[PDB]
């Protein structure tokens, strides 16, 4: 999408099941990983509630000490919620976990606020949330849409602030 | 080449049933090709 | 459960059948093998010649090798289309009458309709939605205007003449002789020449050029369509070649292949085409070119319909007429009335009857062997597995 | 969903035709022969068609017939509320 | 098959010998006698088809 | 409503014809129980005579008309037994009716 | 190759059955063999012998 | 045995569509054909082992449909198309595209 | 020719009689909407007879 | 219409005029091997969830 | 690229599952068939939202086999790139012709003609990699690839990208 050619299937204006126009929603690695983790843990909780109906521990999964412990919790979650029949989901989740720029929800919200305060395109915002660039020109070349649309000083400020926001591992 | 996927015997033994339009393995009775 | 295979394409049901016509662009794009040679199988007499009538890219009917294009057996390959390029355009035997009728209704030079909105009769004709009656009325009205009018009286005032851009030339009178369309120019008596209509055989390329110049409003007015049914397409330039499923070869033995009539006719078509091409580039006299074009037109015309009125019938080497495509469909035993409305079936029997006063009213006695041959697919369930096991 | 007629404005016959009866019996017999659950007290029967008739007798077939008007609209009638002549 | 009543359903009974058997009162709708007439038998292959032959 | 009354007019006429008071009390001598039974049975047997939606009436009509047309050939020439009555009827007349021929064999006109 | 399912046993050495043998369904009574040129192959069906 | 036109008319008179459909297609000649969703033709090339579906003329690899039709209908359509006529099969929900 | 001409006529749920295009051939089948096999010959007693017999 | 006695000419004319067929008559559903709306085929059978759950 | 879309599917339920618990079987079928799939029209099917809010439609019993077909609509998060897209990813395998980069669930290949000559192939290194004056790219090295084209099949989508211009390579 160098020229923002998203096609009909991925138009900026989306028609939902309610028939009202909505802005197209784009999520980076951190947002998508958090959303899928939340959905999986909610589904696990629903499954446990259903099993209790037919017939505490969940706080430790979301709060992970380390990357390896997070990966182990992810494997347990996939075993208990997915069944192990979906390898592509495991690969995507591993790719999200290994290269997640931001682990905490508040920091991800800060990144979202910083990127979308200027009102840029959701594609550019998600790309900036996915890519960490040292210089504004590096991002502008690697994101041709950002060219001619954002001042270099603003892009440099955003990139430096995002680099500062990265939580040390 | 036409071989039975269950007997796995080479060379395959095959009988054609013309009056039924079938090709049948002569060991497991499996039907290979019809019409 | 048809095909003995699995595919991920969704099942659907046919709702509409939109007819139309090929453009030469479509014939070119669809085709996968430009047929080039008048031969089918190689000089080794073991494999088909590549680029011939039996090119492997079209498909195979035999049960051993698979199609080169899709790598599927003969029970799954539908068949793919070739195409043949013609030196000069040829009339399609099924639209000669419509071509002539639409030719007489349009100026031969400016390429426009002889009438316009000013006339009331044109308003009446353009008020009709039925295309057939509309075209019939427009033809029977405009067949008699041999001169294009440059100026027309205005509707608001008959004394005011408005120019419609007409060329003002004189249109001929067209007649049909065999496969040829011959025009006669009746020169105006004021020119000083005698009332002798000069005769000339109209060239197909000129008529094609005239038809290509017609506009969209005239497209709708005549009764054609912009997308599917342009009139320029009524004149052939490229001929599609049907896959071998349509013309299956019957092989008695390994080297005994009796080919279908359709492939023989197609081979003759290509032979005539290459002969005309090699005479075209050799600087031959015009008479030979005209004769070769006539022969090509004859072959292409009798390839589709072999019962044309007022012409000899294209015969086979044994003297029998060549079965064209039309004779395949028109008969009582043809496709429509012999393979699509009624057809032979499975799981059936036929036998003489007799009388039995001990049988009930709605009960039929079935012989033992006929009962041993026909079957029924019963499904194994908890209620029948014992009896079904004993049956097996 | 504009085509559907409200239940109050239903103007079709409240009896069920012979064609609808034959279609319903065939569908139910097929489903029973494909090991579907039976909603009635089977008593010594081993034929799916007869069990289909038995279920029809107590009006326990859980199916709905959609009737197509010529314009395109349709009318929905449950098998329970259709009068069957005997 | 000139009219509707020339194609009807029946229940089978397996018998010896090579002929079909009919009750002597259905020979009027079929316009058939027993001096050499042959008739045709078609077998359904499903439950819906069997129900159609039995209820229509 | 108008269509339905128009449909049931003649049957209502027959029903009024048969169930007149004098006919009931003097010709049939029905009691109250038998009268109720008759009314209920009449309504029930009427309600089961309507045509079932889905019936292919076109092929039924075509078969009904064209089956006797096959046997019509035999007795067409009975009017051939009268030489002075050479008027087309039978197979040729039906053929001419179906073709909507513009030149009949024997046109005629009857004036009162 | 392409032998028929009928019983060839009743045939004599001459390839012709002899009078007085109860033939039945799908049996063969005349044995006919066709030589084939080596360049003719049944699309891989034919073997070396 | 021939299941002619008179038999078809009698079965229509009775009103048994399912028997007619089973006799016509499942008992004589059933065929599965892939058709293009844009031009509505039978030109789609399908490699079933690799499930590769391609329409060469229209450059289509997504909108491709499976249809169950007799074999004589396919022959008729091909013979119609061999004379420069286009029987273009369409689907119920193809008007959205 | 007869059967081919009429083959596409069907009684609908509106009680009308139409064809494949939707054109109405009859606004009611038979003008009373009755099956052809539920109809017997009956005599209307009001038509005939003299006025004296009717009055009595 | 092409079913009887003028097949090829009607096909030619339909092609030349770009005629649209609707596939609702008996012959069009017999050619395409489908279920015509004829008697038992005049309606659709659907599952009622309410009664099924009620049991 | 991650996006939220509205999807629908037709699911056939076997007659043997016709009971009061049909909704549970439909939900299990949907979850087991849809999640993790790939569709060329919408890319890989990553996840489905609002599992409790699954929309359902009335059954329509097929006239041929008795299996009930249902139409199910939902909202899903999916991944699909576009021409000219630039994405970060992880090097999978190293070859002389170029390299392969995993991005999300997909693979984008780059041919040696699509990088500047400053990046030279080193085979003696363990593992073999591409070495330049400033950027070194190897296994588990974050690399930005500008995707140029994509090929879509039934079950997967492959991609081909180029890094021929500046500001590409190791980050």
């Amino acid at each position: 999408a160098a020229t923002l050619q998203l096609g009909q299937e991925f138009q900026l204006k989306q028609i939902n099941h309610q028939g009202e126009e909505e802005e197209l929603i784009a999520l980076n690695l951190s947002e998508a990983r958090l959303v899928i983790k939340e959905a999986l843990v909610e589904r696990r909780r629903a499954f446990k509630r259903s099993q209790k109906k037919h017939k505490a521990d969940d706080d430790d999964f979301m709060h992970s000490e380390t990357r390896e412990k997070e990966l182990e919790s992810i494997d347990v979650l996939l075993e208990q919620t997915t069944g192990g029949n979906n390898k592509d989901l495991k690969n995507t989740m591993q790719y999200l976990t290994n290269f997640s720029r931001f682990r905490d929800q508040e920091t991800v919200g800060a990144v979202i606020q910083l990127l979308k305060s200027t009102g840029l395109h959701p594609f550019e915002v998600a790309q900036l949330g996915s890519l960490a660039c040292d210089t504004a020109d590096e991002a502008k070349t690697l994101i041709p849409s950002l060219n001619n649309k954002i001042s270099d000083d603003e892009l440099e400020r955003i990139l430096k602030e995002l680099s500062n926001l990265e939580t040390l591992y | 080449v036409l071989t039975c996927p269950e007997c796995k015997v080479y060379p395959p033994k095959i009988v054609e049933r013309f009056s039924e339009g079938d090709v049948v393995c002569a060991l497991c009775g499996l039907v290979l090709s019809d019409k | 459960m048809v095909g003995q295979q699995y595919s991920s394409a969704p099942l659907r049901t046919v709702k509409e059948v939109q007819f139309g016509l090929f453009s030469p662009e479509e014939v070119r794009a669809i085709s996968v093998a430009k047929i080039r040679f008048p031969e089918t199988m190689d000089e080794t007499q073991t494999r088909a010649k590549i680029g011939g009538l039996n090119d492997p890219r079209l498909g195979s009917i035999d049960r051993n090798l698979k199609c080169q294009t899709c790598q599927e057996g003969m029970n799954e390959c539908p068949g793919h289309f070739g195409h043949i390029d013609l030196a000069k355009p040829v009339f399609h035997v099924g639209f000669i009458a419509k071509i002539k009728k639409v030719c007489e209704c349009v100026c031969m030079h400016c390429g426009k309709l002889l009438l316009d909105e000013h006339n009331e009769l044109m308003r009446q004709a353009l008020a009709i939605k039925d295309s057939k009656k509309r075209f019939a009325a427009i033809w029977t009205l405009c067949k008699t205007k041999m001169v294009c009018e440059t100026d027309v009286p205005s509707e608001d005032d008959p004394t005011q003449l408005v120019s419609r851009g007409g060329c003002g030339n004189t249109q001929p009178t067209i007649r049909k002789d065999g496969l040829k369309l011959v025009g006669s120019w009746k020169k105006d008596r004021a020119t000083g020449d005698a009332d002798e209509p000069e005769l000339r055989v109209l060239s197909t390329e000129e008529i094609l050029n005239i038809f290509k110049h017609i506009s969209v409003k005239d497209f709708t007015s005549l009764g054609f369509n912009e997308v599917f049914s342009r009139p320029e397409w009524m004149i052939l330039t490229c001929l599609p070649v049907p896959p071998p499923p349509v013309r299956p070869s019957i092989s008695f033995n390994e080297s005994q292949r009796g080919e279908d009539d359709l492939t023989f006719k197609l081979a003759d078509i290509l032979k005539a085409n290459i002969s005309l091409e090699t005479l075209e580039h050799n600087g031959a006299p015009h008479h030979a070119i005209e004769e070769a074009e006539s022969l090509l037109q004859f072959h292409v015309a009798t390839y589709m319909d072999n019962d044309i009125a007022g012409q000899p019938q294209a015969l086979q080497k044994s003297g029998r007429p060549v079965k064209s495509i039309r004779a395949r469909l028109k008969g009582k035993e043809g496709r429509i009335r012999g393979n699509l409305m009624g057809k032979r079936v499975d799981f059936s029997a036929r036998t003489v009857i007799s009388g039995d006063p001990n049988l009930e009213l709605d009960q039929v006695g079935v012989p033992k062997s006929i009962a041993k041959t026909l079957t029924y697919p019963e499904v194994v369930t908890p209620y029948n597995i014992d009896r079904l096991t004993q049956l097996v | 969903k504009e085509k559907a007629i409200p239940k109050d404005q239903r103007a079709t016959t409240p009896y069920m035709t012979k064609y609808e009866r034959a279609r319903i019996l065939g569908t139910r017999a097929l489903q029973i022969s494909m090991n579907a659950p039976v909603f009635v007290d089977l008593e010594g029967e081993t034929d799916p068609l007869r069990i289909a008739m038995k279920e029809l007798a107590e009006k326990k077939i859980p199916l709905v017939i959609r009737r197509y008007l010529p314009d395109g609209s349709f009318e929905d009638w449950s098998v329970e509320e259709l009068i069957v002549d005997l | 098959s000139l009219h509707k009543m020339s194609m009807m359903a029946h229940r089978v009974k397996v018998i010896p010998y090579s002929t079909f058997r009919l009750n002597l009162s259905v020979t009027s709708p079929y316009n058939a006698d027993f001096d050499g007439d042959e008739m045709n038998l078609h077998v359904p292959q499903s439950e819906e088809t069997r129900a159609e032959l039995s209820q229509l | 409503q108008n269509a339905q009354r128009d449909a049931v007019t003649l049957f209502c006429c027959l029903l009024r014809s048969r169930l007149a008071t004098r006919r009931v009390l003097q010709e049939y001598r029905l009691t109250k129980q038998a009268f109720d039974w008759v009314l209920s049975n009449i309504e029930a047997q009427f309600l089961r005579s309507v045509v079932h939606p889905g019936e292919m009436v076109g092929v039924l009509a075509a078969q009904s008309i064209g089956e006797p047309a096959t046997q019509m050939t035999l007795n067409t020439f009975h009017f051939a037994g009268v030489a002075s009555k050479k008027v087309t009827s039978g197979v040729p007349r039906l053929k001419e009716i179906l073709n909507v021929a513009k030149n009949m064999k024997t046109p005629s006109l009857t004036v009162y | 190759l392409r032998m028929k399912h009928g019983t060839y046993d009743k045939l004599d050495d001459d390839g012709l059955i002899a009078p007085g043998v109860r033939v039945s369904g799908e049996d063969v009574i005349i044995g006919k063999t066709t030589p084939i040129s080596p360049d003719e192959e049944e699309l891989g069906q034919r073997t070396a012998y | 045995l021939r299941f002619g036109e008179m038999e078809r008319d009698c079965m229509i008179a009775h009103g048994a569509a399912s028997f007619l459909k089973e006799r016509l297609m499942e008992a004589s000649d059933a065929f599965r054909v892939h058709i293009c969703g844009i031009c509505g033709l039978m030109t789609v090339i399908a490699k079933l082992n690799h499930n590769q579906f391609e329409c060469k003329g229209c450059d289509n690899k997504i909108d491709i449909y499976q249809i169950h039709i007799p074999y004589a209908a396919k022959l008729l359509f091909q013979e119609l198309m061999a004379m420069n006529i286009t029987p273009r099969l369409y689907t119920d929900r193809s008007r959205d595209f | 020719r007869l059967v081919k001409a009429l083959e596409d006529i069907m009684v609908h749920y509106d009680n009308t009689t139409r064809n494949s295009l939707g054109n109405v051939i009859q606004f009611i089948y038979g003008e009373d909407g009755m099956d052809a096999a539920h109809i017997e010959k009956q005599s209307l007693d009001t038509i005939g007879g003299s006025d004296a017999a009717f009055e009595k | 219409r092409c079913s009887f006695e003028e097949t090829v000419e009607i096909l030619f004319e339909a092609g030349a005029s770009a005629e649209l067929d609707d596939c609702r008559g008996v012959s069009e559903n017999v050619i395409l091997g489908q279920m015509a709306p004829i008697g038992t085929g005049a309606f659709d059978v659907m599952i009622d969830e309410e009664s099924l759950v009620k049991y | 690229m991650f996006f939220i879309k509205d999807l629908s599917l037709n699911i056939t339920l076997h007659p043997s599952f016709f009971g009061p618990r049909m909704k549970q079987y439909l939900k299990t079928k949907l979850l087991e068939e849809v999640e993790g799939s790939c569709t060329g029209k919408f890319g890989y099917i990553l996840c489905v939202l609002d599992y409790d809010n699954i929309d359902i439609q009335r059954g329509r019993i097929l006239p041929t086999d008795g299996s009930a077909e249902f139409n199910v609509k939902y909202r899903a998060v999916v991944f699909k790139p576009f021409k000219g897209e630039v994405v970060d990813g992880t090097v999978v395998s190293c070859s002389q012709h170029g390299f392969e980069v995993q991005v999300g669930p997909m693979k984008v290949f780059v041919t040696k003609h699509l990088m500047p000559q400053d990046l030279t192939f080193n085979a003696g290194s363990n593992p073999p990699s591409y070495q330049s004056s400033e950027d070194v790219i190897t296994i588990k090295s974050r690399i930005r690839v500008k995707i140029e084209g994509c090929i879509s099949q039934v079950s997967s989508i492959h991609a081909i990208g180029s890094i021929k211009e500046d500001y590409l390579g190791a980050i």
